[PDB]
């Protein structure tokens, strides 16, 4: 149960702090603009777009 | 603050600035060709005068 | 000098008969936009972009006569 | 011929019929378009020549033929020598259970009765 | 695709036009 | 003066003296003011 | 003279008599082109409350803007490569949409109301489209000028008056803004005038006055819409411009 | 009833001391049973 | 129209196109990826 | 364009049971615990006035209202210095 | 001046003309809002603003059309 | 001076040429509304209200035509 | 005299609006007979309607007669 | 100088044609609506051959302006 | 001679009004093309080049009417 | 003389916008021809030469219009 040990501030968690934990998120952003894939894959499913129309 | 990313866009978007720079050309030839009109010969803000000659003034 | 200013004006005003085929333009396209979502309602997410892009680029057949208008007005 | 409902067939030569359509009443002809409609509950009528005969219905579909043959078809069915107390009796039964799944049954009742009440 | 009397199938053929028009 | 002016005015007064005023001896000691010299000087034109 | 709205005025001034270095000055035009930008700064960055994930309030407005451009040019382009020409498709879309909403408020002035501005746009946009054309395409770029499959002797009158069509597209994009965006704000500026001196004969207008206001009121709701409306067609027919150049047909 | 059935609850509301003479009342009495099959085994029984 | 066509056209169009050069390099290299970075995110904590 | 959908793809769906297990536990162990360095404001004149506008619970949109109403003051001040 | 003020005169009245196609405009997007609704009664709050939204953008023609004869009588 | 007043006499004659839209457009709503009641009696209450609203925003652009047409006349 | 040559040119001008009200009252009527053909039930309710129609069209053709009255005689 | 303000009232007179083309770009795009109401998967299609006729339709409304701008600058 | 010389612009002018014919014709040539292939998708390669022609054929009012036009203002 | 070397080139302008029928009447007829086409294939052999039949004097009345403008054009 470390994972309950450790708290969950995902109210307040800092994408910075996701950046200083993992660089694999920085790579993999930093790829997908120089590719310039700006979609995001399977992002729409579980979260609304919010496109006007 | 804000990581800068290194994006593309020189190797992208080039005959958009080949065409702002002959834009920007060709707009300077045409604000020089008509700012010697016979309208406008006497407004005082434009800059002729701001660089030796003065009042033409014969229309 | 009068008869230029006068036939300048006459024409600023001939010139903005042009909008009644812009006003009937925008009727047709959102009366076809009314009638396309009444027999179909999951269509509007698809027909919307068209709808709006038939409105302004319709439009704009209207307002090229407006600017002849006001080309003619105050130059 | 044509014209049938699954327990009595009726109908066979016609000259003008009218029907009950999906959106609003239509007449068939001579020669008219090859068309079906979703026949509404409401009255129906046959002629031959200047032949007037009107029955009800229950409701179902139409097809007009390209060979020019009208096919009418329902499931129950003469006019008022067919169908008031019988029908009203059963009206106050009918928007009793609309205040009531069971009860949208109901609504299906007051339409097809609102509708018979005028004949 | 088309093909002019017979011949090889021409290109796109609007470059000819603008170029006959050009030396006007 | 009145009714329940003397303890509503003097609330608004406080409210208006409650965030780091030193002028809570009148409130409106300087703002009445001003208005009157911004009508009769012509300040702003209704155009 | 109604149209006074729209005077350029100098304000922090330079000049010379070596070189002509009065193009660059802070102006009315210049000054409202930095209250755009700082506007633009403003609306990401002390938006995003200490880079928090949940993005608050203020954030969900930039995100749908952002959603909204990106399944808006993923619909017109939408080839292999879609993304790389989404940044000038957004930041044509937020210079118009903002320069729009700035110009409504009364004392303030419409950048996009200046035709030799809009119109210098939208021919440095036509010119980068058929400069990309062509470096992509060759010398079959102009297989664009044929329609489909259509007879022969008629082929040549359909590329005269298809190639008109192509470089009308030059001038049409810009002044299509630039005309609703004038032609909008004279007509509030003219309405103003004629209710001002409706209400300044005798006392009995300035009761019931209350109606031409309401239909300012109305003019000014209608406002927002022709001027958001006219930011995204602006974004749209430039989505539609860069599939005609980039994929023939 | 249905769309399928539309026209047999107009026509069993327009069934209800006529026509009725075995034919209809018969025509409206219906005793049929479903039940879903499921792993052989069944669901549940249910009147029509 | 005598007020959009005065000396002022170099003015407009050299500040014009400055905003838009910076606000293509501005938005393509800073704020795009900063809402970029929080859609991997999201995406990254529900697939965990 | 294939190339490119297959690298979408493969970020998405990322590369490597214990493929969940050394992946949560290893992420969750430097979660900072109680929303640590917390910083909940500063002193920059700036940052005072992004905590009470724009930060997480106020948000509220009284800033268009100050900034429509500078720009009312500085064209106004500046149509009267000019024209007025 | 008798001539060009004799001219503004007319040219408002010319510029009167593009009100028709608003006038016809209006009717047909109402007219198939009423032909959309009869069809199809359930959609009514999804398609009456698009009626109201082209009712706005069509009487926007109409008046820049009126704002040139407003221009041509005083201004 | 005869010269300005006739011409705003013939102003005024040729401004109400645009209130055809008007009388062609609420008889289209109206007919319309006839062949909404036609398919479908029972939404004639709720349509009617969308119909006398047509009539009222067609009249507008009437009415703005002959505003200008009386301002042509005494003013 | 130019200015009562004017009022007649006026008032021939002022009545192309009519045919506005010609083509209009005939829109209705013939609405309200394609709406009698299709269902005949719905004739006493939908005929006052037409009455209404064509008498709203009538004015509206009437106020470009009486603008064409006001330049012939006042 | 009579043509210099005789050629003002033919580039007014020349803008009238458009029109015709404001009425035929809604033509095609009501069309296009109903199409694609219609007939859902049609499109993709189908929408080339609208923008054509929105391309043809517009340049023989422009027609009208380049006309007008010969007479208004030439 | 200045009064035909300003003949020729009128003319010019007036000429053009008949040209916007040929833009209602293409809309309507291929506003039934999308109706019919909205119908029948197996239909375009007989019915796309005879809308074509059609094209072609209501084209060529509008190319006599600035052919005309052309005449008066060119000779 | 000027006065009616002027009208000629005047009358020349106005007999153009008769023009206008022609090219709407071979969008109508091409237009009723494809919808006749796409709405059933086969018929087309019987169908085709009486669209032939009316587009070729429909544009006869247009040349009907544009004789009198080139009667008129050079005497």
């Amino acid at each position: 149960l470390d994972n309950i040990q450790s708290a969950r501030p995902f109210d307040e968690l800092t994408v910075d702090d996701l950046t200083k934990i993992k660089p694999e998120i920085d790579a993999k952003v930093e790829e997908m603009v120089k590719k310039g894939k700006w979609d995001v894959p399977g992002y729409k499913d579980r979260f609304g777009n919010l496109n006007v129309m | 603050m804000l990581k800068r990313f290194p994006t593309p866009i020189l190797k992208v978007y080039w005959p958009f600035f080949v065409a702002g720079a002959a834009v920007y050309y060709g707009m300077s030839k045409a604000a020089d060709l008509s700012s010697n009109t016979k309208e406008f010969i006497n407004d005082p803000r434009n800059p002729r005068f701001a660089k030796g000659g003065k009042f033409v003034e014969v229309d | 000098m009068q008869l230029v200013l006068a036939a300048k004006y006459i024409g600023a005003g001939i010139s903005t008969i042009g909008l009644l085929g812009a006003g009937i333009g925008i009727a047709i396209v959102f009366a076809a936009l009314i009638n396309g979502v009444s027999r179909n309602p999951s269509i509007k997410d698809t027909v919307f972009p068209m709808a709006i892009l038939g409105f302004a680029l319709s439009e704009a057949t209207g307002l090229f006569c407006l600017m002849v208008s006001f080309l003619l007005l105050f130059g | 011929l044509q014209f049938a409902l699954p327990h009595e067939t009726l109908y066979s030569e016609v000259t003008q019929v009218n029907l009950p359509a999906k959106s609003g009443r239509i007449g068939v002809l001579a020669n008219h378009v090859p068309t079906v409609e979703q026949l509404l509950p409401g009255v129906v009528e046959v002629m031959e020549g200047s032949n007037s005969k009107k029955f009800f219905i229950s409701g179902g579909f139409a097809t007009v033929q390209p060979d020019s043959q009208l096919c009418v078809t329902a499931i129950e069915a003469p006019l008022e020598s067919f169908s008031e107390n019988i029908k009203n009796l059963l009206a106050e039964a009918k928007k009793n259970v609309s205040s009531s799944r069971e009860a949208a049954e109901a609504a299906i009742q007051v339409e097809v009765l609102e509708n018979l009440q005028s004949v | 695709y088309h093909f002019m009397g017979k011949a090889i199938p021409p290109h796109q053929l609007a470059i000819g036009t603008l170029g006959l028009l050009g030396l006007l | 003066k009145q009714t329940d002016p003397k303890a509503k005015a003097n609330s608004i007064i406080n409210a208006i003296p409650g965030n780091n005023i030193l002028t809570k001896t009148g409130v409106l000691g300087t703002s009445a003011a001003a208005v009157i010299y911004a009508i009769s000087n012509e300040l702003y034109v209704i155009n | 003279s109604p149209l006074d709205q729209f005077e350029i005025r100098t304000l922090f001034g330079l000049q010379s008599s070596f070189i002509d270095l009065s193009c660059l000055n802070l102006t009315t035009f210049s000054l409202y082109t930095i209250i755009v930008l700082l506007v633009i700064t403003s609306l990401y960055t002390l938006t995003n409350n200490n880079n928090k994930i949940i993005g608050s309030r203020w954030l969900i407005s930039q995100e749908a803007i952002y959603d909204t451009i990106m399944n808006m040019t993923k619909g017109q382009i939408g080839g292999k490569n879609w993304g790389l020409y989404f940044p000038m498709i957004f930041t044509l879309f937020m210079f118009i949409f903002i320069a729009n909403l700035i110009s409504m408020i009364p004392y303030s002035f419409a950048l996009s109301a200046h035709l030799v501005f809009i119109i210098s746009l939208s021919i440095v946009i036509w010119l980068g489209n058929t400069i990309l054309g062509l470096y992509k395409h060759g010398w079959v770029f102009f297989s664009l000028f044929v329609p489909a499959g259509t007879p022969l002797p008629l082929v040549p009158l359909l590329v005269i008056i298809e190639t008109l069509s192509y470089f009308a597209r030059a001038i049409s994009l810009g002044l299509r803004l630039g005309s609703n965006i004038l032609a909008g704000h004279l007509l509030m500026v003219i309405l103003a005038g004629l209710t001002f001196n409706f209400m300044l004969i005798n006392l009995f207008t300035l009761v019931f006055g209350f109606v031409p206001l309401a239909m300012i009121l109305a003019i000014m709701m209608l406002e927002f819409a022709i001027g958001i409306i006219q930011g995204y067609v602006w974004a749209i027919l430039t989505a539609s411009y860069l599939k005609d150049a980039v994929y023939l047909h | 009833m249905s769309y399928a059935a539309y026209l047999n609850v107009a026509a069993q509301a327009i069934r209800s001391t006529e026509l009725q003479t075995a034919s209809v009342t018969n025509r409206s009495q219906t005793d049929a049973f479903y039940t879903q099959y499921k792993n052989a085994s069944e669901p549940t029984p249910m009147t029509k | 129209m005598p007020q959009l066509v005065p000396f002022y056209f170099m003015n407009q169009l050299t500040y014009g196109f400055l905003l838009m050069i910076t606000l293509l390099i501005l938005f393509s290299q800073f704020f795009l990826p900063m809402i970029l970075r929080l859609y991997v995110s999201r995406l990254f904590i529900s697939k965990l | 364009v294939s190339t490119l959908i297959p690298p979408k793809v493969v970020s998405s769906k990322n590369i490597g049971p214990n493929a969940k297990r050394i992946a949560n536990v290893v992420h969750f162990y430097k979660s900072l615990p109680q929303g640590p360095a917390p910083a909940i404001k500063a002193n920059t004149r700036l940052a005072r006035y992004k905590a009470k506008y724009f930060d997480g619970d106020n948000a509220s949109g009284k800033p268009l209202w100050h900034f429509a109403l500078g720009i009312i003051a500085f064209g106004y001040s500046m149509e009267y210095y000019f024209h007025l």
